[PDB]
């Protein structure tokens, strides 16, 4: 390849003007959105200007790269990159290798080219500004600069890996930039050196740009459109991979790099590190194409399309209302009050607060919602020392929040949150005193886990507005709401519900009423699985290191230690009395042989002090070593390959059959639900991506996991076997 | 067809790392220094029946660098046509000199050849070479690369070996090299290092501490220096051994091998070269053997290597009178005599490089000439050596009194 | 004892140092590639009988450092008891890898070992390992250092070669190899190099040129970039050679051999590792020799390597069918031609590395694999393949069709 054009071509997105000085102005206007995107018009666009750059080379003295949007420019084209096969591989290398021709022709001009960032310049965005000589920023609210891709799977694939590693070096240009994708406001970019200056205004980022063009030329005319990695005499900062001092670390950066992942099987970090290391032996333009190779591979891989298919299009398909009634106005909330102090009662207030919501606090009394009102308050008074105050809006905030202890407060609120203990006839009562004394066109919702939403509809007059709400703890950060329709609960209510749960900046999924909605049995399936396998006599250090290295957020004994072990022998005596009560019969999962011998042993998890894990100072201290003789540890050896899947195919066959049995309605809501509501491991894109994505021996799609599940199926048991929805 | 015959072995003292008398000292001569001691022994030996030099050398850059081996062949007025071969295979290097050239002379095609090594990591630390395995982050990555004494700890760590255990085989080790030492087992093998003007520059291993104790062995801190100290090493040991939880961190610089400076060299013909020449030989090459184990616990090769090696020799445990393991780290020897039941009093029993260093490259030459001297001192018949290697490899070697 | 045979033998195209197609391909992938590319013609084969990887490499540093042969094992996920070591004996250490992976064949202590060589010179140029000959200036004084072109251009002078007659050798081995590639005679021996995701990267011998005439060779420049364009080496030379008055310059850069990256492997095996795995015998190992030379002319070494050859295996010129002598100069091959009569039909019948280049650790193995082709393709019995080396040494082996 040697042009800057890759292939009714699409429309053009740069404005091209040349000023009186010969300064050329080059501004990025997609007429087909509001965001400046790395697709084929502006490939085709930029290629057409690179081309006049060159023609006309001996009248232009300097060149500004501008944008007209409100962001400089954001992010790549997902649903092209979301199709791109195995077999077109060459097509993706072919497209980033004209990318990178169009950005290293406008680098190496001859003359000084300045970006001037107005406001968001993220993965490609930025990448197109390091292709610059000088950098200017806006300082103005909400503009972020970063190269975001590894979030996605995917990595820096037009220069931003091997232009940030000549800019910082290896160690800087990977922890800090590449391998987080983190993203930076204004003035932070300009202390680390991503971006070379600052002013106030928009306005005055190409009069800024066109001036230090004028003083570049004046001052430095040898060096004007020469980056520092383009002159004699260039050291990297840090060295490079043959100097001494670097090639003393860098063996370390491999097993580090393996420490934070815990060997989960994301190739987005190993590639963006080889691409920088390797880029780092050789020329920069020999180093540009090995990233474009690395790129291709993430590209044409599975993790790529599952994180593109759950953090892009599932993420949007939900924000959009895709489970939202249809054809429902909205309604305002005006009073919001919370029947419970506690850790979840008094989270909810304080989301509901920052949103824009009046609460009142209600409680047993007055000296225990006060309590309530305190956590709020705590995390206020730990936002405040983070130079995070807003003052009167955090005043007005726990202003906001009004404790009281009498029905008498919740006079004007139309819109209830209970947060009680779980007991029916506990909460059948809480709102009965609450039940006339709030609005006429009150949506009564409640927190509950366990007990069914159309069983505590009963409670109340007004059954067609009780409604299912459940929050996750921490609830200032824990971005899920799960929504339960009752049988009886109305379109109107839920579509209220839905717009509250935007409107607090968080997430929603609305599920059927059933026995553990979603959230809860789903997690249910992943403890289980690996408490059967400690039943099993499976060494405990090889079932945290499987659910580590399968993506997990926490191992999972560890993640039974907090859950408590009591509350999971209440959910299965709960689930006994309900299976048969309407006649059936209840085959008792093997974990709770397990959980009963934890308990009568005295270990019961983190709050009683002992669990699997023993505890000293309140902090985790190791596997308790009675653990293997009570369990005969050892005696069972399987793969850990087959304890990752186990793991993952338990809750994928969940997530299945709640599909099935319409208590979910969207794998959106599945795929988003489990990665947000209970720590699904991302790199899955959601415990239903998982089927169509799964990838091993076996092979890769929907029938690669059908096969796989089977051959589990004959080992372990028949919870295994693939449901008919996943065969052909 | 032809067998292999050791005609002569002999080693430099080994210098230690810091303040060490063979700093001053080019690798190029501790190994000229070798050749000049077997003219001294055989004047009249035609040099033109050697066809080849081969030196086993794990750093080869700086000084050791442009094959070494060569380089010696030259600068010590050799023969133009006795060749010289740099090799590398990790700590085994020197044993696998001397098999490849046992190997030439059994092929038919060579008659008389000098084996050995050369390691001066005072002048060429460790690492100096770099290599793909840890400087590649993609294969690195892949490998699941660990640092040798990360192995060694997971070793005592699944094995059930203590702090006491580990420090209980370095004070025997001291134990025996300084017995030996003042035994005069070393005398006729170990060739003082002297300088342009034949004034003494070495005569003794420096490394060596006898007034070892177990107190003192107590008092020492786990290792922390270099690669080991960098972190994510436990994590990666631990991806791969997920059934271990925690590993136990037992060694130390007094358990663990001494970085030293040294050479080695080895003479090994054919019977008719020998007639030839009128020289007497020492020992034959029985049998010799690579294999190799995981290479993430990295120590674990000398096990299948010496299966291998007695199994193509006919021969078992109990057909072998001495066992000579490289003392890489404690737990090394440990494993490997738990393996094999090796009863205590066959394995290392002169000391080993615990107590008198491992110079990479020459090492297994090293411990190749001390059982050659101890087989003719006790009257024995067989001994067994073998190395633990980098990279998860193994090799071993038979050899049999003449 | 045991026969030694060749059952494949591959090699990738050869990468121009300017601007080539290798330069970005790490030179472990290089022997990974071909590794996977034995996998697809036996997916069969049970890895575990292969006992050991041996790799000739020249500049054992940095990418090409840590046994590079070993990190190949791993990386290709090879079973871990297959050994890997590298190895140095200059330009012959990819033929000399084939001829110790012989050696171990023949001593019965070895079943099935892959041999070649690798070098990535765009990545790590000639004496980037340093040198104990260039870096002692005391041994460098004494051993009278000279590189390799005063070398051939001494051999040109003495023997009477003119500018015109090295150029029009090397017009020679641009047709020769031209032809080859025209005729397909390359078409399944050399692997084409590809990257991550199966895009090609080179599938030919960039550095050809295949339209030379003999008046653009005559307008190139003498030999005048690196250490030979320094001072000193003239004279250096003439002290030793001190009947020449003056050398004549007539080497450049289009009659000497290119420098290239590239990788090359051989599988060698006994008869019965053949048998047990279903592999088709293409050539057996006749004999091999190591022997050398003056190290001032240092590339006189091939003559008597190859008169040692021939006696070992009790043969003559007359009954090797083709010979096959690395085109590192083109004096060197013109004195090796006149100095035992040489007929011009049966030399590098195919080209050599003037037209191809030469990637040093891997030359050897390369022109071995390319004369077992060539003798199957022209179903002709014996070829004889040897090599000029730095340091005065010579190594050559005879092979014969199975
Ligand atoms: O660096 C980035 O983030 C990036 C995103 N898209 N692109 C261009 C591209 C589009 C389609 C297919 C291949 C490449 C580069
Ligand atoms: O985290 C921080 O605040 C920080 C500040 N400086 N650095 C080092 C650095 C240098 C160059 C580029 C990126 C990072 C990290
Ligand atoms: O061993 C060190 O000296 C070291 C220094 N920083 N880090 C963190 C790091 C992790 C992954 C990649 C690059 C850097 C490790
Ligand atoms: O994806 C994650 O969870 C993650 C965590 N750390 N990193 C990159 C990193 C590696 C080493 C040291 C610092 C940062 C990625
Ligand atoms: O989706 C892909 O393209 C892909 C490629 N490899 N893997 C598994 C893997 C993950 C992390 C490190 C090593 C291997 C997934
Ligand atoms: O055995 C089951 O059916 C089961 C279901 N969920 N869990 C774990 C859990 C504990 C506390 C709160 C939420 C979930 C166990
Ligand atoms: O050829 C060169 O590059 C060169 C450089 N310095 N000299 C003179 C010199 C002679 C003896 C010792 C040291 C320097 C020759």
């Amino acid at each position: 390849g040697s042009s800057h054009h890759h292939h009714s071509m699409p429309d053009n997105t740069i404005q091209w003007d040349k000023d009186a000085d010969g300064i050329v102005t080059l501004t990025m206007d997609d007429p087909s959105g509001s965001t400046n995107v790395m697709n084929e018009a502006y490939i085709e666009s930029m290629g057409k200007a690179v081309d006049r750059l060159v023609a006309e080379k001996d009248s232009i003295t300097g060149v500004v790269v501008a944008s007209a949007k409100k962001t400089f420019f954001a992010g790549g084209d997902v649903k092209t990159m979301i199709q791109a096969r195995p077999e077109d591989a060459g097509d993706v290398f072919n497209t980033v290798e004209t990318i990178k021709r169009q950005l290293r022709t406008l680098e190496t001009l001859g003359k000084p080219v300045v970006a001037a960032i107005n406001g968001a310049a993220l993965g490609g965005g930025l990448e197109i500004a390091l292709a610059c000589h000088h950098r200017i920023a806006a300082d103005v609210k909400g503009s972020q600069l970063g190269l975001p891709e590894v979030t996605l799977g995917l990595l820096p694939g037009g220069g931003g890996v091997t232009r940030t590693v000549r800019m910082f070096g290896i160690q800087n240009a990977f922890v800090s930039v590449l391998a987080q994708g983190t993203r930076f406001k204004p003035a932070k970019a300009k202390e680390i050196g991503l971006v070379d200056e600052l002013v106030a205004t928009v306005e005055e980022l190409v009069p800024a740009a066109k001036a230090w063009i004028k003083e570049e030329l004046k001052a430095n005319p040898d060096g004007a459109g020469v980056q520092p990695w383009d002159k004699k005499g260039y050291k990297m900062p840090g060295g490079t991979p043959s100097s001494p001092g670097l090639a003393a670390i860098l063996p370390s950066f491999p097993s580090n790099l393996r420490k934070q992942l815990k060997g989960a099987p994301m190739p987005a970090p190993r590639a963006i590190l080889a691409a920088a290391v390797e880029g780092a032996q050789v020329d920069f333009d020999t180093a540009s194409r090995i990233e474009s190779r690395y790129f291709a591979s993430l590209v044409t891989g599975q993790v790529a399309k599952n994180m593109m298919q759950a953090f892009f299009f599932d993420l949007q398909a939900i924000n959009a209302g895709g489970s939202r009634p249809e054809g429902i106005g909205k309604t305002p909330i005006k009073r919001i009050g919370v029947l419970g102090a506690g850790m979840m009662g008094a989270g909810i207030a304080y989301v509901s607060a920052k949103a824009g919501y009046e609460v009142v606090l209600k409680d047993v009394s007055l000296e225990a919602a006060a309590k309530g009102k305190g956590y709020s308050e705590k995390l206020e008074a730990k936002a405040l020392e983070r130079g995070r105050t807003t003052q009167e809006r955090s005043d007005a905030l726990l202003a906001r929040i009004t404790p009281t202890a009498d029905a008498a407060d919740f006079k004007g609120v139309d819109f209830v949150i209970e947060a009680v203990f779980e007991n029916q006839e506990l909460k059948h009562k809480v709102f009965g005193e609450i039940e006339d004394i709030v609005e006429p066109n009150a949506i009564l919702g409640s927190n509950t886990s366990t007990l069914p939403i159309t069983g505590l509809a009963t409670g109340v007059k007004r059954q067609e507005d009780f409604i299912g709400i459940h929050f996750f703890s921490p609830v200032d950060k824990m971005p899920l709401v799960e929504i339960i329709k009752g049988e009886k609960t109305s379109d109107e209510a839920l579509a209220r519900v839905f717009d509250y749960t935007l409107a607090i900046g968080k997430t929603p999924i609305v599920v059927n009423d059933s026995r553990g909605f979603f959230t809860s049995r789903v997690i249910g399936t992943f403890v289980n699985e690996a408490l059967a396998m400690l039943g099993e006599g499976v060494e405990p250090a090889s079932i945290e290191q499987a659910g580590s290295q399968a993506g997990y957020p926490a191992p999972p004994l560890q993640l039974s230690d907090e859950l408590n072990l009591e509350l999971m022998h209440k959910i299965a005596v709960a689930t006994r009395k309900g299976v048969e009560d309407a006649g059936g019969t209840y085959q008792p999962h093997p974990a709770e042989a397990v959980v009963e011998k934890m308990i009568e042993l005295g270990r019961s998890g983190r709050l009683k002090g002992a669990g699997f894990y023993e505890y000293a100072d309140g902090k985790r201290s190791g596997l308790w070593p009675g653990l293997r003789e009570t369990f005969k540890s050892g005696s069972s050896q399987p793969p850990l390959q087959d304890m990752i899947d186990r793991m993952l195919f338990a809750e994928a066959l969940e997530t299945q059959k709640c599909l099935d049995e319409g208590v979910l309605t969207s794998t959106a809501d599945a795929n988003i639900g489990s990665i947000m509501g209970i720590g699904f491991p991302p790199w899955t894109g959601g415990s239903a991506q998982f089927i169509v994505g799964y990838s091993g021996p076996a092979g890769t799609g929907k029938a690669a996991f059908v096969a796989r599940a089977r051959e589990l199926a004959a080992a372990y048991g028949d919870r295994f076997l693939p449901p008919e929805s996943l065969l052909s | 067809s032809e067998e292999a015959f050791i005609y002569e072995a002999i080693r430099t003292p080994r210098g230690k790392q810091k303040n060490g008398s063979l700093h001053e000292v080019k690798p190029l001569s501790l190994v000229v220094g070798l050749i000049d001691e077997l003219r001294k022994r055989h004047p009249d030996l035609d040099e033109n029946l050697i066809s080849d030099v081969i030196l086993g050398c794990v750093s080869p850059v700086g000084d050791q660098g442009g094959d070494i081996a060569r380089a010696a062949v030259l600068a010590s007025g050799m023969p133009v046509t006795s060749g010289g071969v740099q090799l590398n295979r990790f700590c085994a290097s020197g044993l696998e000199a001397v098999n490849t050239a046992a190997q030439k002379v059994r092929s038919g095609w060579d008659d008389l050849v000098l084996a050995g090594g050369v390691e001066s990591m005072s002048r060429v630390p460790m690492g100096s070479d770099g290599g793909a395995m840890g400087l590649d982050p993609a294969t690195n990555y892949d490998v699941m690369f660990v640092p040798q004494s990360i192995g060694a700890d997971l070793i005592a760590t699944i094995e059930g070996f203590s702090r006491e255990d580990v420090d209980a085989y370095a004070l025997r080790s001291q134990q025996k090299a300084a017995e030996a030492w003042s035994g005069g087992y070393f005398a006729k093998s170990v060739v003082p290092v002297r300088d342009q003007n034949g004034l003494l520059i070495l005569d003794h291993d420096e490394h060596m501490r006898p007034d070892t104790t177990k107190e003192g062995l107590a008092k020492l801190k786990p290792a922390f220096e270099g690669l080991a100290a960098l972190g994510g090493f436990d994590d990666v040991a631990l991806q791969k051994y997920h059934w271990v939880e925690k590993i136990n961190h037992v060694h130390t610089g007094g358990n663990s091998s001494g970085i030293v400076d040294g050479a080695a060299l080895v003479m090994i013909g054919s019977a008719a070269a020998g007639k030839l020449q009128g020289l007497t030989p020492r020992a034959r090459i029985v049998a010799t053997a690579t294999s190799g184990a995981d290479p993430v616990i990295m120590l674990t090769g000398p096990t299948p290597a010496t299966r291998k090696v007695l199994d193509r020799a006919g021969l078992t445990v109990d057909d072998i009178d001495l066992f000579e393991l490289n003392e890489a780290f404690a737990s090394v020897v440990l494993k490997f005599q738990k393996d094999l039941n090796i009863p205590d009093e066959k394995l290392n029993v002169n000391g080993g490089a615990i107590a008198m260093g491992h110079p990479l490259g020459a090492t297994g030459a090293m411990i190749l000439g001390t059982m050659v001297d101890e087989l003719e001192r006790r009257n024995a018949r067989r001994a067994l050596i073998t190395l633990c290697i980098g990279g998860g490899m193994g090799v071993a070697t038979i050899i049999e009194r003449v």
